[PDB]
Parts: C-alpha cells; sequence; structure tokens
RNA sequence: AUAAGGGAAGUCGGCAAAAUAGAUCCGUAACUUCGGGAAAAGGAUUGGCUCUAAGGGUUGGGCACGUUGGCGGCGUGCGGUUAACAACCAACUUAGAACUGGUACGGACAGGGGGAAUCUGACUGUCUAAUUAAAACAUAGCAUU
RNA sequence: GCGGGUAAACGGCGGGAGUAACUAUGACUCUCUUAAGGUAGCCAAAUGCCUCGUCAUCUAAUUAGUGACGCGCAUGAAUGG
RNA sequence: GUAUUGGCCAGCCGUGGUGACAACGGGUAACGGAGGGUUAGGGCUCGACCCCGGAGAAGGAGCCUGAGAAACGGCUACUACA
RNA sequence: GGUAAUUCCAGCUCCAAUAGCGUAUAUUAAAGUUGUUGAGGUUAAAAAGCUCGUAGUUGAACCUUGGGCCUAGCCCGCCGGUACUGGCUGGGCUGGGCCUUUCCUUCUGGAGAACCGCAUGCCGGUGUGUCGGGGAACCAGGACUUUUACUCUGAACAAAUUAGAUCGCUUAAAGAAGGCCUAUGCUUGAAUACAUUAGCAUGGAAUAAUAGAAUAGGACGUGUGGUUCUAUUUUGUUGGUUUCUAGGACCGCCGUAAUGAUUAAUAGGGACAGUCGGGGGCGUCAGUAUUCAAUUGUCAGAGGUGAAAUUCUUGGAUUUAUUGAAGACUAACAACUGCGAAAGCAUUCGCCAAGGAUGUUUUCAUUAAUCAGGAACGAAAGUUAGGGGAUCGAAGACGAUCAGAUACCGUCGUAGUCUUAACCAUAAACUAUGCCGAUUAGGGAUCGGACGGCGUUUAUUUUUGACCCGUUCGGCACCUUACGAUAAAUCAAAAUGUUUGGGCUCCUGGGGGAGUAUGGUCGCAAGGCUGAAACUUAAAGAAAUUG
RNA sequence: AAAGUUAUCCAAACUCGGUCGUUUAGAGGAAGUAAAAGUCGUAACAAGGUCUCCGUAGGUGAACCUGCGGAGGGAUCAUUU
C-alpha cells in the first residue's frame, strides 16, 4: 500500500474521459511550447511549471492539445536535465539531514531515518542504468554527493 | 499453509523437506545408525553368550513378584547385560556355565510389562531350547 | 500486490452463489476472463455479461442465473500430457457424466470433451461445475 | 691440546670441556594481557673461471617566413608533441647460465645448544668496597590519616 | 573513672552429646562456653612432627619429580587469598 | 614421446581456472544399471547375487613373448605369512 | 493372582489356520504422524523484539477478432426395402478452399493432366500427333525467416522381467509348443503396448519471458553519382594490357510515406497547497513538593505497629512563619483519546531537520511484494572511567513476631536509582494472532482532512472562529447477529478448505534427559548465537460438565 | 656376441617429523535416571493463608527471600460536577 510507510493512501487524481480539447479555449498548439520554454529558462523545473501553466491560463492537460509530454517536449529541444527529476530530489534530502547528524550526534531516530532515503535512492538508480538513462558507472558516493547537486 | 508454489520453485520444497526431515524419531535412528554402533546386538536379531550367576528382579508397584532373571555375557563383544528367563520353573533348567542364546522382548528397545529395565530373553541352552525341557520332549546333554 | 486477476474474479462470482445474489461486478478485464466466460456462457451456467468501457483495464458487469456451483483455478501452469487428462477429471471434478476443466492450447483458450475430439493438449487453468 | 669402543654408568649436583653459530631461500606448535612467544622447533645452498640481463646523468632536435647585434644572442608572431631519437660521461648492487676440482668452498679470525614442566618475584633498576647479588630493597597501581 | 565510635589500627576466628528402611556417617536436634567461632579459596606447598603419609604416572630398580586425596601438630583473605 | 589427439612430457612467455544455481573437504554397515517388495493416484525402500558394463587375484611396483597382458592355474625384488 | 481365579498350573469341552503354525530383527501399507497432490503455528509442540536490504521466488491492462459463400469425411434422428441397400435441401462434429485493407516468399530445370483450336473415325464429343500457347499440382537445385519455454506427430533405442493374444503339459505354477488324414505327407504360431529425463526431425502459435525507428547512426529505388576490390568466355596459342560486362564493400544528391513514441492501474515514486500530531535533537523558561541550612516562638515525650520495641529529645524533640541550597519529576486536566518500526514518548519558548492523511484535469512510467546469509535501533538489571549523589533502596546491622524466621512488619543504610564517554542485545519484548492483495452484515459513537446546508453565537464584527445536520476518505476501538469457522472457550476474521492451489519468508513433530555436554564464534566479565547423543517412560496436555 | 661397467628414468621398501580420521586405558571430580517405607521442613494447587509468573542481580541447610522493570495465563471487562 505504500512503499516505506504502515499506512495506506489512495489521495490519487482522476484524469477525465474526454480527449479533445474543450471547444471554448480555441487555442493553437503552436503557441504553448514557447511558455513552457520560457519557465525552463528562468530556472522552473517541467513539475513545478506544469502547475502554473494550469492555474494561469487555459491548458488543464497539455498532452490533449500538443499530443505529447512536457519531458518530450524539452527533450527535442535540448532543455532536458541531466539527472532525472525523481533522482535529483531524493539527494537533497540526503544532503541536510547528513549536516544536522555531525552536530546532533545523539539523534539515533534519523539515523534509522536517514537508511531509507539512499535505500530509495539506490533502488531508484538501479533502474535508470538498465534501461539506460544513466551511464553504466554512476556509483553516488555518499561523501562527493553534495558535487552531483551543484 | 505457508509452501513456496511458484514454478520454477523445486529447490526449496526439496531443501525443505531434507531438512525438516530429520525431526522424526523413527527416520533419524535409521540414518545416523545408532543401533548398529550402541546396541550390544550389533544390528542382529540373537545371539549367544555364558552365564555369569542368576539374580532376582523385584516388579513394580500394583504388582508384587519375582522376576527370576539371569546375568549373560556376549561372545561376539564381551559386554554384560541381564536376561529374563520366559518360563514356569526353568532356573532349575539352567545352571552355571551353559552357553545361551538370547532373543529380544519385540518392542524394539524399551522394556516390557512390569520388569524393570531388562530387554532381552533365553531362547536356548546348550542348544536345547527351552520349551521342549519343558514339555519333556527331549533331554539335557550330560 | 494483484498477481492473478483470473482468480480474483472467479472468487467474486463464487461468493455470490452461495449468498445467493443475482449480479456481480469484476474490476479488471482481460482477454482471458472474458473468453473463460464464454466457454459457461455456451453451456449456460451463467447469464448475460456486460462490458462497460474507459480508457483503464476497464470493469465487467455480468448478472447470475443461478443453477452454478464451485468454480476454481489453478495458480500454477502444470503441464498437461493428452494421456494424463483422466487423472486430472478423477482429480477435481463431482462427477463423470458433467462438469468441465478448462485448459490453454496453442488453438484457444477452450476444454476438455472437445480437446479429446481435436486432439489437442496445453496448459491447465481452471474447472467449473 | 688430541684420543679407539661405550656415551653421565662419575659426582651432592652434566662442576670443567665438547657440540650449534655468518648470510640467502623455505617452514614454524601450545599459550596470550592479541602487543608477543620467534633467531621457536626444523631443512637446503655457499669456491674458481667465462658470459648474459636489469637499476642513471648531461647536451641538442625545436621548424620555418623577417628582425638588432659580431655561423651566432635576445624581443617577437606562429606550429608540434619523433607508436621517442643521436652523442658524450660514470660507480656500485641485484639476478640467470655454462665449464671446472681428490664433494671442497662463512676453508684463518669472528661466531645462539634446544625442548616438556614445578616453586618464587610482575617487568627495566639498586645494595653488604675485602667470603652471601638473592625469593632481599625500590618501582608504577591500590588504600588509610 | 563512667558512656558511644573505630579492624586496608595491633590482633583473633571453640568444645560435648543423640540420628535416616544392612551397616557406616550425620543434613537435623540438644548442650557448655567469650567478642566472634576459618566463609570463598589452597596444600605433605619454601608452611605437616608422626612421614620415606595413601593412590596413579615416570625407571629394570626412585627417601627425588608431577597429578590427586585432607579433622590442616601449626594453611587462609591489603599481617592480602 | 605414444598406434594417434591432448599441459602427457621438456624449454620460453602471459595470469589465470571453480564457487551460495552449494565449489573444496568429510561419512557411507556405497560396484553401476536392466530391475525386486508393498500399493486408488502421487510415492517409500532394497538391488553382493543367473543379463550388460567396471575392477581384483595376499599388499605395492617392474617386465619378456605376442595382433592382443602391466597377465598372476607367467617371471623379478621388497613387505607379511609359510 | 491377597482362600469359591472368566486371565496361573491341569482334565473335559469349544475356536482359528491346516501339512503347516509360532517367536525375534529389518522394510512397506495402515500414516493427511513428512503432507507437491495433502498435514499444524490465539490457548494443546510451534510466528524471529522491530525495521532495512543482496542472492532466490513471484510480478496490472493493451497489438487479427467477426461476418459472407463453396466442399469432403464421420456419428445420430427419420422412411422404406432385401446383417445388407437407397433417401431427407434432417441435425450435428472434424477439415479444406475463396471475399471482406488479410491469400501465404522467391529463382532455375524436369515430365505432364484438365480447358482450347486441326483431321483421318464413329456414334458434341474423344485415342489421333514427336501440332502448339497459357498458368498451376509434384519432384530436384539455390537464396531469404527474432530467440528460448510449451504441446502434437514421426524416426532410433537388448534379451530376461511388467500388462497382454493362441495352444487341454490329464488341471495349475510353468512351457512355446503344436494341429489334420491313413498316408513315403501337408500346414501354423513364436504377436502387441508402455517406459520418458536428455538428444534428432515435423505441425501447432493461445499461454510466460526477450529485440526492434527518438540527438534517426531508420526502410525502399533496376533514379543517379562516386571510390575500392574480386573476374567467367569470346576474340588461332601463350604471356602481359585494355574496353565493355557480372558481382561485392563503403559513402553522397533526389524520389517514395498517414514517415517511427499505448493507456496513465482504487500499482508505485517524486513535485506542489493548507493543515495535523504528548514523533526526535540541541538550547532555554516556569512549577510546587522532599531533604538540609539560617532567622523566629514555646514546652514534653515524639516516631512506629494488629499491639509492642529500636531511634530522637529543656545543647528544646514535635509543631509555626520568612529566606537559601541540592537533585529528581512535570499531579489535578488524563479518557475504551494521540504519535512512533518497536523499545517508548506529557511544563514554556527559540533553532534544526523529518512524517501520515487529505486536496489536485501537475510530473516519471512498471521503476513492484516478501526475504536465507548481511545490517541499524533495541525496557529493566549488569560492567569500565569521571561528575553528581536530594528521595527511595539490592548487600548488611540493629527492633519485633515465631519453637526456629537467614522473610513477610519497623529504624538506618553501601552498590544502585541521575548524568557524560564507551560495552552488553536478553524480557509474559503479549494482540501469546508474520507481511502484501480481493470479496463478504447491520449500527451508533470517536480522531484528522475535504464538501453541502437552514440556523445560533459574539468578534474594528461581515468573511471567519465556534455549535448543529448530512456525505466522503484514512485511523484507535465497540455493540447485536451467524449465512460461515472451530474440540470448545470464542472470532468481521481465527470466514470465502474433503466442492481442498492469490504471492513470499520463518518455526514445531509424545513427555523427560535438555537449552545440558562437546565444537565454533562474539564479549573486559556476567553471558549471547548455533546445538546433540546414551538412557527412561504410557501417558503428559487443551476446552468444557457434575460434585 | 655373454659376464662386467658409466649416466639418466620408473620406483617397491625403510627412518624421522607434521596434519587429519577411527577405536580405547585412567587415580580423582561433577551429574542424571530408576527403585522407594526412611529423615527435615511445607514452596505450589482456595485471596494455599505474603496473588502467581518472566528477565536480571545478590543472599540463604533445603524447598526459597529481597531489590528494579514487566505480564494476567487475576482475586477487577464497571462509578457519575
Amino acid at each position: 500500500g505504500r512503499l516505506h510507510s504502515k499506512g495506506k493512501g489512495i489521495s490519487a487524481s482522476a484524469i477525465p474521459y474526454s480527449r479533445n480539447p474543450p471547444a471554448w479555449l480555441k487555442t493553437t498548439p503552436e503557441q504553448v511550447v514557447e511558455q513552457i520554454c520560457k519557465l525552463a529558462r528562468k530556472g522552473a523545473t517541467p513539475s513545478q511549471i506544469g502547475v502554473i501553466l494550469r492555474d494561469s491560463h487555459g491548458i488543464a492537460q497539455v498532452k490533449v492539445v500538443t499530443g505529447n509530454k512536457i519531458l518530450r517536449i524539452l527533450k527535442s529541444n535540448g532543455l532536458a536535465p541531466d539527472i532525472p527529476e525523481d533522482l535529483y530530489f531524493l539527494i537533497k534530502k540526503a544532503v541536510a539531514v547528513r549536516k544536522h547528524l555531525e552536530r546532533n550526534r545523539k539523534d539515533k531516530d534519523s539515523k534509522f531515518r536517514l537508511i531509507l532515503i539512499e535505500s530509495r535512492i539506490h533502488r531508484l538508480a538501479r533502474y535508470y542504468k538498465t534501461v539506460g538513462v544513466l551511464p553504466p558507472t554512476w556509483k553516488y558516493e555518499s561523501s562527493t554527493a553534495s558535487t552531483l547537486v551543484a | 499453509g505457508g509452501k513456496p508454489r511458484g514454478l520454477n520453485a523445486a529447490r526449496k520444497l526439496r531443501n525443505n523437506r531434507r531438512e525438516q526431515r530429520w525431526a522424526d524419531l523413527q527416520y533419524k535412528k535409521r540414518a545416523l545408525g545408532t543401533a548398529y554402533k550402541s546396541s550390544p546386538f550389533g544390528g542382529s536379531s540373537h545371539a549367544k553368550g555364558i552365564v555369569l550367576e542368576k539374580v532376582g528382579v523385584e516388579a513394580k508397584q500394583p504388582n508384587s513378584a519375582i522376576r527370576k532373571c539371569v546375568r549373560v555375557q556376549l561372545i561376539k563383544n564381551g559386554k554384560k547385560v541381564t536376561a529374563f528367563v520366559p518360563n514356569d520353573g526353568c532356573l532349575n533348567f539352567v545352571d552355571e556355565n551353559d552357553e545361551v542364546l538370547l532373543a529380544g522382548f519385540g518392542r524394539k528397545g524399551k522394556a516390557k510389562g512390569d520388569i524393570p529395565g531388562v530387554r532381552f530373553k533365553v531362547v536356548k541352552v546348550s542348544g536345547v531350547g527351552l520349551l521342549a525341557l519343558w514339555k519333556e520332549k527331549k533331554e539335557k546333554p550330560r | 500486490v494483484r498477481t492473478s486477476v483470473l482468480h480474483d474474479a472467479l472468487n467474486s462470482i463464487n461468493n455470490a452463489e452461495k449468498m445467493g445474489k443475482r449480479q456481480v461486478m469484476i474490476r479488471p478485464s482481460s482477454k482471458v476472463i472474458v473468453k473463460f466466460l464464454q466457454v459457461m456462457q455456451r453451456h449456460g451456467y451463467i447469464g448475460e455479461f456486460e462490458e462497460v468501457d474507459n480508457h483503464r483495464s476497464g470493469k465487467i458487469v455480468v448478472q447470475l442465473n443461478g443453477r452454478l456451483n464451485k468454480c476454481g483455478v489453478i495458480s500454477p501452469r502444470y503441464n498437461v500430457r493428452l494421456a494424463e487428462l483422466e487423472k486430472w477429471v478423477t482429480k477435481l471434478l463431482p462427477a463423470r457424466q458433467f462438469g468441465y476443466v478448462i485448459l490453454t492450447t496453442s488453438a484457444g483458450i477452450m476444454d476438455h470433451e472437445e480437446a479429446r475430439r481435436k486432439h489437442v493438449a496445453g496448459k491447465i487453468i481452471g474447472f467449473f461445475y
């Protein structure tokens, strides 16, 4: 029911039964791409760009109007990041707790909690390599993990 | 309940059976071969021995009697055991130094009835057999 | 997690028959279940079944006509010879004169008493009577 | 200083003497305060002569299309990285092979005998100059006023 | 002088009668005596007279050596075990 | 070198080979198989022994004759018996 | 069996098998007490203290179905006739051909039928003939095709043994013989099936895996340059040379095309938004109470028990008031209420990192479940060095009770109880109930989030807060009932199990000996982990009923 | 062309050490099981007369006591502003 917990949740998002853009939008696909690229240039990430595009003006679901996904669009325009978002975000958590442990040496629970993050990181990295997204020698040395972040 | 059931999982089923097989008592005594090493009889059915003395054995609680046992030393190994004469008034047919033949009680190691701790019984004496003397169909050699 | 949708569907059907209802829902759709339902339907053990549709796995709804008993499934896909079928029909069937074991062959998902006629064999999936 | 055969049978007691001994290569137990025991125990080689191999330094390349200077030095601008070359200079240490001898070769000097246990002091150290160097004294550790 | 404290202060740490289904001994009991009556450990030991104690091992032969036994003339806990 | 291939052997040169899918080692009152005993189906257990294959002639090694032997109702030496 | 023996020793009578019966040891069925089919794990023997994770096992849905014609072989129903014969436009089952976007690779050679035109001939046709033109069945030869698992059919594979056909050795176990008339003779059998794993061919294409075009390094062309190599037989013969020509490798321009990417799982991960919690760490704030100390005031016994007694007192006990110090702990609110993987966690504020549920027309796209060895945390007691040492309090000393009392009752009191830096890794670590997933019955309470609604309440008010009614998601629990389960007690799981198979890990096999001995390994030690045998025994044990 | 003889090779057999495996002798020590009539107490089963049991630590002729932290398999499913 959940990877690393004892509880189950079903707070998902239901996708409508309509593969046609609402008529009132009346927006062409050609103009859609530039604003997406605009936010990526200012420094945003594919996940968060969608919520502004959805909230601020018009398109609820990019796929129907465009025919392709945000990452697919970005990859063909050479703005795709080197390391996939899911792997990147996890690392950001692991580094911060490490800094906490060196000052607070008696925080036993976080030591247990820390075990979870890289175990998730290791499990996710294995899949990326066997499909061909990551080079087959990437290893995530716990020492230099900071360099990977930036 | 709790077995492995997959199609490519014959190895686990074989391993568990061979391991859990040892908790059985009947099978385990055969594999280790304790009877051959330990039992006074080296896996055989009968044996011959020489008589040392005659002893009386007291019965257990509900009964009360003297069970009239005998002391024997085997020729194969030279160990000494106790044997139950199994008839009525036969202690007048066995004397000292008479080279008797022994069998078991048919309980496969444990003691039968009330006699506290004897696992064998005399079948022959001077090669004549007990029942022959009892029904006076023969005579002992002189 | 879900590992045998065919077993899940059959289990739901059995509950209704022993409780006496006339309707069951089936959440995951697949060719194997839908063809499995047809083999009973050609013998009358079930009634009319409706397939809904959405861009997803897809639900199914059939209404139970009664006159149906235990219908199970064998989870480990065994290998059956054409000679070792009398063993299986002796194994799990109330009687010889009726009941059906269902196989999968290269000629399609089908049952015995015709596999004997067509001289075919394959793997076992279930049974119903 | 040396002695045939025996090898502690001598004597309170192996007292005195003999035996092992350098270097290179193998192998090394119980026990333990895991640092030791350990050169444990126990084995093999060692000359002469003729050869072979390995372990370095210094100086040039280094080009072209001009330049100031008495063939050459600097101040240029470029390129180019010899599957690395050529000349000269200098001691020793290590390894391998053949031949050879009355089978000998750390040829003199120099140069540990070893093992299984018991009593007693933890260890390095100190004292009766001129009969006793020890189990005696001292020591770090512990405790008391 | 009378009354309390103090043993890693000096030192000390016993005798006598009955008894369990052969016997034998005495867990247990009764009794005298003072401040308490040798606990954990160890042994013919550099500490044991009787003594060349008794048993095993080492030798052809051992008052010597080692391992056990313990009513120990007269072992024993910082006079440290 | 053998009747012939082969790390079978002699020289020079590389650093490899097997393993939790159980290597290496230890036990077997263990010659292997065709097969015997008992049964709903699935099995459990035995197999020195009349047929096929392997090894041995007290224990080890060495050899002559011949197409074929490391032979033993053939020889040589040691061990243990006699 | 203890003086009338249903059981000993004897006579009579009777029972079972019978030329055989008894006894001992080994093995099989009985044994669903080894359990893949097919066995237990709340209390009877047994779910590791809890979580992470590698070998190993198992893994959501989705890509050619349907319809329209023709034909064959076989069974049943029907009619009728003589076991035999024909018929139904009979009903079916198996198979083979075409059409619907689907048909089914290709080259060379062989012989040759049906359909076609000729005439010698007969009754709209045929042998005619070295007459000739098509596309197709077979054979031979060559080239091309995702790979394993699975199933069908073939080949090959001792004799004896197993099942099994035939023959009156006088029958049978056996044997492979024999049979007919009259015969100088004739005639037969010595069959058949299986083994089943591995290897060799063939048909099938569901089921379970695996690869293909995404920075196009993609497919095709008798379009068209190019640069490289190989070289038949023909020009009398040989050698060398060349043009054309045949083939192969690499690489450009142009043309052809619907030019190449599955859903977004009541699978999983991550991002985002407002909340939520006695989850954790570091610092910091506050609170009485206990003990001691100082100041202050008086006058006799005070403490303690079922009742006594130790101990303390005019150097004033006990009691009263103000002030100070030390250490531990956060009462009442506090509950069938919360959080955490468990052990556990309750005073304020500040800092630091973390988490579930909810909301969501954001994002990736199978990335998942459980885990032998392996690893992190792990109450209390205990160990090694410091600090601190208020209160309680192992060991111990005294006072009582008691025949004794090394205890239960009382006064003190050392280690310890607290903390810092390191060890130990066991508990009735209990829900005596492993983890993931699906279905199954009614109800009212309760915690967190969201949604809808008439009202009330008091707010620089109105939105909101708070109270009421209802719906929904996720938790800690409870009440009635059994359609179900169990031996029962009881259970919404301990159900969906003789009508037995969703996936994965661990543990037990009558009671003792025994969590002992020996070996290995971790630890300063106490000890932890792994873990037998000899021997002994007919009962130990669970739930419920009557006394 | 025999005896003999020089240098390699295959090698039985013997001596000494090391390691592994099997059988077995022993002064003495510490146990467990059975046969019970003995002897000393009464720990457990009732609120067994101090509720029982678990982990740990110390002590005591013996069953056993006490301290700290747990459990009910208890002698309580339950007490109101």
